[PDB]
């Protein structure tokens, strides 16, 4: 039938060789509001 | 269909042009089905 998809962006982060290892203990925060609309939904829709 | 009126229908099956699909299959050990899906431009589904 048919797949609708939108690009939404790039999210980069630094690692090391010898680094100590971690965790994010919180989540984090990225905007995503672009293309939601793009796809033709609204911002309580449904999507994945 | 007896035997001397069904050759002309072959030669008409034959003359008329056909698509196909082909398989190169082997033992598997259980019998089982065989599933044919036509996948389309549009993303693909």
């Amino acid at each position: 039938s048919h797949s609708h998809c939108e690009f939404a962006g790039d999210i980069f982060i630094l690692g090391g060789a010898n680094e100590m290892p971690w965790e994010f203990n919180l989540p984090y925060h990225f905007d995503i509001s672009k293309a939601v609309e793009h796809l033709g939904k609204k911002l309580n829709g449904d999507y994945v | 269909w007896t035997i001397p009126q069904l050759e002309e229908v072959l030669k008409r099956q034959r003359a008329q042009d056909r698509l196909f699909a082909g398989f190169l299959l082997h033992n598997i050990g259980t019998s089982a089905d065989v599933q044919l899906f036509i996948c389309v431009a549009t993303e693909r589904n």
